[PDB]
């Protein structure tokens, strides 16, 4: 079971719903992120939407960062039978269950 | 919402409006022309041609250029639902529609959808549907234009639909003969002009059409073709504008902001000139849209 | 080999080196991201990183708005060991093998 | 016709509106004449802004311009007072099409 | 924007306009039925109903 | 392989594209021929039709001056099935291959 928390230093849980990312460098090196992230805009979340948001926010902050998930998504895209990308995000599913 | 509690009752279930954001880039893409013409070409063009509008080739053929970007332009706002190569424009075939077009969707949100009468009508004979503009596909438009209350203004209609909505009076009408007695003979002339659909004036568009979308399937591949040929975009005017960048020198050809910059010099008697602009088409409001896809044409 | 153009429409790559994101709708109802992603800010892509960058705007856009994947993403942060999130792009990384 | 064929410059070989139809029973395949066929002419005349002035039909195609107006056309009396009685024309002249 | 600046005001007339739009749909509908706000309607008020 | 060059004395290829042909009297008597070769007009000659265009202009600058070649392509104009003038010159497609 995943025990995360939002991974800004203060801010994790806002007032606004409007939990703003922290500046991330992507390849390690030369590419930089910035993204925001806005809470409940159609109702609420549903109890399994806690935990999708709990994950969500754990392969943006930490995942994208990191060196070596990107270089197995990038073998992944490598692959034999990967183009039309709706069919690399079919692919990697598959990988993963 | 508002829901109905009782009158010793409770709290009723809190609820809050939401406003969502908007898109459309222009940061890409652009659209160019360039000329190449030598020194020695402009002069002696001078005495050798005879039409005055050929003499001068720098003149001409800078109109000329001036004059192929806006043609290729409009050409590119019912297309361009790709890149680069478009122009990076966006186009009214995929702004009329059930598409994206700004980040927001048609399938969460089914109030960012446009008004349509689509005229396959799939229980006819085979390959051959499209049944004809009647009169009953436009005055039903009109309802639809009023659930969502909005109006419109303008109707795009290329030019084989006007002769579709043309042939809707030679079904309509019948000639009268009064008031006959000693004077001249009656004088036929059996031909009629079109006045545009109650005070909201038909412009007709040469380079007008509609590319069909991947959910019409079985229609592009029962046709041959997905131009479609036959809308006719009952639009507001004052809600459609049109943007372009003013970089520094440009000037303004007709609103669109274009740049000249002749190229650097590597030999003597050679130019290399180029011109060049950046578009960008904007539709706030899906509300103020009609279409009548799929006209027999 | 994966073939990709980015999914926003008339921004393919922006003049001005931000490219900014189309929001999309991530946890399949409720909520949003906004995000932006800047192009080279410490250095240049030395065309090893033009294939990291190509798959990291495929697993931003076209697959944290996709309902599958969020599905199966979720399943691996629920298993037995994916604690304090960087075991869990461990446990990621591996299934991705 | 002058030195260009129609086949690398397709910006030649005039508008045309044909009526045979290929379809029809029957050895002769004509379509008599329908008010569709200026209409459709004027469709494809009109992708090229080009205006004519002049219609050249040799007068056995009049008279199939004069039998469409026969198709559709009526007297109506719309005056009741007395004092005159109607007088019968029953002839016409032709104008032309759209002026 | 100057009307989602000020976020309690606005919400206000979001909801008195939102308890109109909803208070002539009922008068088509009402029928009693405290769901709905207790109102009658032209469903049975033009009708050979009681 | 030929390296030819156009015949003019001063004008081989020129600044406006309209190679003016100087006259040149063909039947070694009687005639006058003044013609004009214009260049590129759809398009560019795309490295093949450079060598095409290297033919073309021999066979006028060169070849209908010549005595001897007019009286070979007089013994085609006169033989079996030679009627029809382009039943001739696809007589002597099969006479050059």
């Amino acid at each position: 079971p995943l025990v995360y928390t939002p991974a800004v230093r203060g801010g994790a849980n806002p007032a606004s719903g409007s939990y703003l990312l922290d500046p991330q460098y992507v390849n390690s090196g030369v590419d930089i992120l910035q993204a925001t992230y806005g809470y409940n805009i159609n109702g609420t979340a549903n109890a399994d939407q806690l935990l999708q948001r709990d994950a969500i926010l754990a392969i943006l902050e930490y995942a994208l960062k990191d060196t070596a998930f990107v270089n197995a998504i990038q073998a992944v895209a490598a692959g034999s039978g990967v183009t039309t990308p709706a069919s690399f995000v079919s692919a990697c599913v598959t990988k993963l269950t | 919402t508002a829901t109905g509690v009782a009158i010793t009752g409770s709290a009723p279930a809190a609820s809050m409006d939401a406003t969502l954001p908007a898109q459309l880039p222009i940061s890409a893409a652009s659209v160019q022309s360039t000329f190449t013409l030598n020194l020695k070409e402009i002069e002696e063009s001078k005495e050798q041609v005879t039409n005055e509008e050929l003499r001068n080739l720098l003149e001409a053929q800078m109109r000329n250029a001036v004059e192929e970007i806006a043609t290729t332009l409009n050409k590119k706002l019912y297309d361009g639902s790709g890149a680069i190569a478009d122009g990076g424009l966006i186009g009214l075939s995929i702004a009329a529609s059930g598409q994206d077009y700004a980040g927001i969707s048609s399938a969460t949100y089914p109030l960012w959808n446009v008004s349509e009468v689509d005229a396959w009508d799939a229980n006819a004979t085979g390959t051959d549907k499209r049944q004809a503009l009647k009169t009953d596909f436009m005055l039903e438009l009109d309802r639809k234009i009023r659930y969502r209350p909005g109006a419109y203004d303008l109707i795009l209609t290329t030019p084989k639909v006007v002769e579709q909505y043309k042939k809707v009076f030679e079904a309509n009408r019948s000639y009268q003969i009064m008031t006959f007695d000693g004077q001249r003979v009656p004088l036929i002339d059996l031909g009629f002009n079109v006045a545009g659909y109650m005070g909201r004036p038909i412009i007709d568009d040469v380079f007008c059409s509609r590319t069909r979308t991947a959910a019409e399937s079985a229609i592009t591949t029962a046709l041959g073709t997905a131009v479609d040929e036959g809308v006719m975009y009952f639009l507001k005017k004052d809600d459609l504008r049109f943007y372009s960048t003013p970089v520094v020198g440009a000037f303004s050809a007709n609103g669109v902001y274009t740049l000249m910059r002749q190229l650097a010099q590597t030999s003597l008697y050679v130019d290399n000139f180029v011109v060049g602009c950046i578009p960008q088409l904007q539709l706030t409001t899906r509300k103020n849209v009609g279409v009548i896809k799929n006209i027999k044409v």
